[PDB]
């Protein structure tokens, strides 16, 4: 498939950013699209044999290139808040176009809006265990910005998918604010007898994509770097 | 636009387009990922099918339909129709606005209930879990901006072959409790509060 | 091939000298439009076409880029031979029977053009004339050479003689074709 | 309704890399639609050409790309192995040739420009038949009511390049009075044939 990097980017207003795309092998057309909730999918430009062949309606601070092997880069200079979007690369040989996974760019007002999640796990209700013979753990990841997280559940050291529901979109903690921090919930449901065994270990884990160990930081709190935050519980009788 | 249906029912989506074309293709997207192509139909064809999909094309009205048979939870996605706008090559396609399709589970034995959790020592938060309701129940937001409530979500216990809907609410208010948490939503009258 | 009608949708040309390209559609041997590739616009050849028809000039730009790529690929797998220069064949005639005092159009047909690099100009009593001059695009032929036609609108005559002047690499010197 | 076009297939190399003296390397792509009896019979031939050498073609009566010279096999093999490309091109007869014929039917195929016909002495009678479209025409000379079989020379049909044609038809005659010579011109635009008479 097509591959794109980096996957997650944080920038401030006035900076620039570069995204790379490797098309499917033998595909010579590489195009770039910008996806935003306000405007949907908008075409930026298409490259073919090294040169820009078609262009959409974005201003000249959005630019691109293509190498002899067909790989493409795009560049956005003098970044604005409205540039925050999913940037998609796509390759074609015929009629069907094949998309990469996308690069998520968040342009922030200030690096101080960046925060890692706090993660907490809540143990099953006793009344649920009686009524159903089942137990639901809940994980809450709260206070994070931007929304660049991956949540997973781990049972006795191994990642589980069965019995897991994680909200598809984070909630805003302050719906009015553009800079608003987020929350995300997830559930893991197991049999009550599995939860009742005190040698079973449960961990809710969040990967957060944030700043680099290279970025400057002068706020009175820990630098909000890329990191994993977790919380854990043991079963109990 | 939006479509909600039950696992196992057929889903039908519709788009239109504005220019002459050589072909139309439907794509699907899940949140934060690439579009993936589903099926291509040429302007000299009325119908085309493949696997569980069938696309129809009406060149005079300039519309297309996508039929998904025996829909599964995995079909949940946004669906977009793209045309070539007459280019018939290259990487520029014109994508419509999209239909969000939600495929909801068939809940065999509803046992709707609202439970309070605890963890507890660490957090000032209480959390309430509204669970085991059938797929006709919808969950609404807030009011009270210091109460947070998630939309419903489906979970699958593969190897008990059991599916359940749930939603979570929480707050530190501490005058917040379970009973009252989901007030803003039409919940089954049969709902178990302990 | 025997047919009631033949269309070229389209005639695509790219060459290394310039470089340059040409995109046009033809119907029964006449040119419907060309696309001005640098200005990104479709230029229809009749009023009626201009009023009722529409062609996206980006189509032409998409294709021509493909020909430029294809030319590289063919040169890569072959012994890269340049075009042979043909001797072009020139005729000058009028649009209608010429009467002195009555406006008309001289037509210069330059046929068997290959490669499609040519200059066609007009002379009146031996000097250059540019008012009233226009020309077609390169028109395709089924042996894959081209023809091209230049027009000079004029008011004949009394004492005015005209030449069509053609420069091509297949000729040793400019060829002056005198009108009747 | 917009006009459509035939796509030039992309050659599969290479990279490769890429391409002062009067020499020129020329490439042509011709997307050709041949129609007979309305659209009861339609044929598509696409032609890929290096300098003057047609090296590969798609003919809708064959239905696959075909190498025409030893420069072609790599191209034709590649195009035919790409299912989407080959399907695209098999559909072009409908999606492009027929599409665009409907637009011709409203414009070009309705164009009916009547000939101007004049007779002038010569430098012998010349019947000039000018500025007509389409190409089908029949010009005859008559002496009183008899079609002249003999002493008639005609130009070929002359394409002016501006969507009109002309033709000149000359008669060698020995006039005796009171012979009337007439030029008769038939063309699909005419409600009646044009008859021009010469005097004396
Ligand atoms: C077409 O005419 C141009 C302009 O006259 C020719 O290019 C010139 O060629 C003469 C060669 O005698 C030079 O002295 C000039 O330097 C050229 N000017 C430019 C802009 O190129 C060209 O050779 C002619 N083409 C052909 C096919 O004969």
């Amino acid at each position: 498939g097509v591959t794109q990097t980096p996957r997650y980017l944080i920038k401030t207003r006035g900076q620039q950013v570069t995204l790379s795309c490797s098309p499917i092998s033998g595909h010579r057309s590489v195009s770039w699209y910008q996806q935003t909730p306000g405007q949907g999918l908008q075409f930026l430009f298409e490259y073919f044999s090294e040169t820009q062949r078609n262009k959409g309606n974005f201003p000249g601070r959005f630019s691109g290139r293509q190498f002899s092997n067909s790989r493409s880069e795009m560049n956005v200079s003098t970044l604005e808040l409205g540039d925050s979007a999913l940037y998609l690369c796509a390759s074609s040989a015929g009629n069907t176009i094949y998309f990469g996974e996308g690069s998520w760019l968040t342009v922030v007002e200030d690096l101080k809006n960046v925060f890692p999640p706090e993660v907490a796990v809540f143990e099953p209700s006793e009344a649920e265990i009686s009524h159903t013979q089942k137990a639901t753990l809940v994980c809450l990841a709260t206070g994070f910005y931007p929304d660049h997280v991956e949540l997973s559940w781990w049972v006795n050291g191994k990642e589980v998918h069965s019995g897991v529901c994680t909200d598809p979109q984070p909630l805003k903690e302050q719906p009015a604010l553009n800079d608003s921090r987020y929350c995300l919930s997830s559930r893991l449901r197991v049999s009550a007898t599995f939860w009742q065994n005190p040698r079973n270990h449960f961990r809710c884990q969040v990967q957060f994509y944030g700043l680099s160990e290279n970025d400057e930081w002068t706020q009175d709190r820990a630098k909000p770097v890329t990191q994993i935050v977790s919380a854990e519980a043991w079963g109990r009788a | 636009q939006a479509l909600s249906i039950q696992e196992g029912e057929n889903a039908t989506m519709n788009c239109s387009y504005k220019t002459s074309i050589n072909n139309l293709q439907w794509y699907r997207q899940n949140s934060g990922r690439g579009l993936v192509h589903l099926i291509l139909i040429r302007s000299n064809e009325r119908e085309k099918h493949s696997g569980r999909l069938r696309v129809t094309l009406d060149t005079s009205k300039k519309s297309s339909s996508l039929l998904i048979t025996a829909s599964r939870a995995a079909d949940t996605a946004s669906y977009f129709c793209a045309t070539d706008a007459g280019y018939n090559q290259g990487g520029k396609l014109i994508f419509g606005q999209g239909t969000e399709l939600s495929v909801k589970p068939n809940i065999q034995n509803p046992d709707p209930a609202v439970y309070q959790l605890r963890d507890s020592k660490s957090s000032d938060k209480s959390v309430c879990l509204f669970t085991d309701f059938d797929s006709q129940t919808n969950v609404s937001q807030s009011k009270d901006s210091d109460v947070y409530i998630t939309d419903k979500c489906v979970l699958d216990m593969r190897s008990m072959d059991f599916k359940s809907n749930s939603a979570v609410a929480w707050s530190n208010k501490s005058d917040f409790a379970c009973a009252n948490a989901f007030n803003n939503s039409i919940i089954p009258e049969d709902t178990f509060f302990p | 091939i025997v047919a009631d009608h033949v269309a070229s949708y389209g005639v695509n040309l790219y060459q290394s000298y310039g470089p340059s390209g040409q995109y046009s559609h033809e119907f029964d041997g006449d040119e419907e439009f060309y696309v001005d590739l640098e200005r990104k616009e479709t230029v229809w050849q009749l009023p009626l076409f201009r009023r009722f028809r529409r062609f996206d000039p980006q189509f032409a730009l998409t294709n021509i880029a493909v020909l430029k790529h294809n030319l590289n690929c063919v040169i890569k797998r072959s012994n890269s031979t340049a075009a042979t220069n043909e001797v072009p064949e020139v005729t000058v005639f009028s649009k209608s029977p010429v009467t002195l005092g009555q406006p008309n159009t001289l037509i210069c047909l330059v046929d068997n053009i290959f490669p499609p690099v040519v200059n066609i100009t007009w002379l009146s009593n031996g000097h250059s004339v540019t008012e009233g001059v226009s020309e077609t695009s390169f028109l395709s032929k089924s042996d894959h050479s081209f023809f091209k036609i230049s027009y000079l609108t004029f008011l004949p005559s009394a004492d005015e003689i005209y030449d069509c002047k053609v420069e091509h690499w297949g000729l040793d010197e400019p060829l002056l074709k005198h009108w009747e | 309704v917009e006009e459509l076009y035939l796509v030039a297939g992309e050659e599969g190399c290479g990279g490769g890399g890429s391409l002062g003296s009067p020499e020129d390397f020329v490439y042509q792509f011709k997307g050709m639609c041949y129609f007979t009896n309305g659209t009861e019979r339609v044929r598509l031939v696409t032609r890929y050409i290096y300098n003057r050498e047609e090296y590969a073609r798609f003919d809708s009566d064959v239905g696959v790309y075909r190498a025409v010279t030893p420069l072609g096999p790599p191209a034709a093999e590649y195009w035919n192995s790409q299912k989407e490309v080959l399907e695209r091109t098999r559909a072009e007869l409908d999606t492009v040739c027929r599409h665009n014929y409907q637009l011709e039917l409203r414009t070009t195929l309705q164009r009916r420009v009547e000939p101007t016909v004049t007779i002038s002495p010569s430098r012998l009678l010349v019947c000039s038949v000018t500025d007509f479209y389409p190409a089908q025409i029949k010009v005859r000379w008559f002496r009183n009511d008899q079609e002249e079989t003999t002493g008639v020379v005609s130009t070929p049909l002359i394409r002016n390049g501006d969507w009109t044609f002309q033709i000149l038809v000359m008669l060698e005659m020995t006039p005796q009075r009171g012979d009337v010579y007439t030029c008769h011109v038939e063309h699909p635009s005419l409600q009646n044939p044009i008859i021009v008479e010469w005097r004396a």
